[PDB]
């Protein structure tokens, strides 16, 4: 299983949140990057249902 | 900050009843957050492959726009 992707709008905005469990996987120690990581994680897992059975929709993560 | 939250706009492309183990998925989401958004605000297009196998279609956008940003998915076959 991959993930293919491509920026498709790049900015240099970092007014981001903070956020609780901010993720430590993957060689990520945390912080607002780990506050994306994990919030990314949460969107593909909630999709798992649409490949499976189909269907579309918008699906947030606090971040 | 002023976005607190990070959206997916998402589209089937092929069903498959198979599903990533937690290690992909981290995997996944690590790449993404660290080599494409990089701590910042944008827009990503992509796929969820399945081996060579094109799955699924999502748009992910971090905004500082807490709203849905409602558009169509993109894609990264």
């Amino acid at each position: 299983w991959s993930l293919r992707w491509r920026m498709q709008k790049s900015t240099t905005i970092a007014a981001i949140a903070g956020c609780s469990g901010a993720a430590t996987f993957g060689g990520l120690a945390g912080g607002i990057v780990g506050c994306i990581a994990a919030g990314i994680l949460a969107i593909l897992q909630g999709f798992e249902v649409n490949w499976h059975n189909g269907g579309g929709g918008d699906r947030s993560n606090p971040v | 900050g002023e976005a607190t939250t990070i959206w997916g706009v998402g589209a089937d492309e092929a069903i498959d009843k198979g599903t990533p183990s937690k290690n992909d998925l981290q995997n996944m989401s690590a790449d993404l957050a660290k080599n494409g958004f990089k701590g910042h605000q944008g827009v990503a297009c992509s796929t969820v492959k399945d081996g060579n196998k094109d799955v699924y279609m999502i748009k992910f956008s971090l905004a500082g726009g807490s709203n849905d940003p409602g558009g169509s998915p993109c894609s990264d076959d």
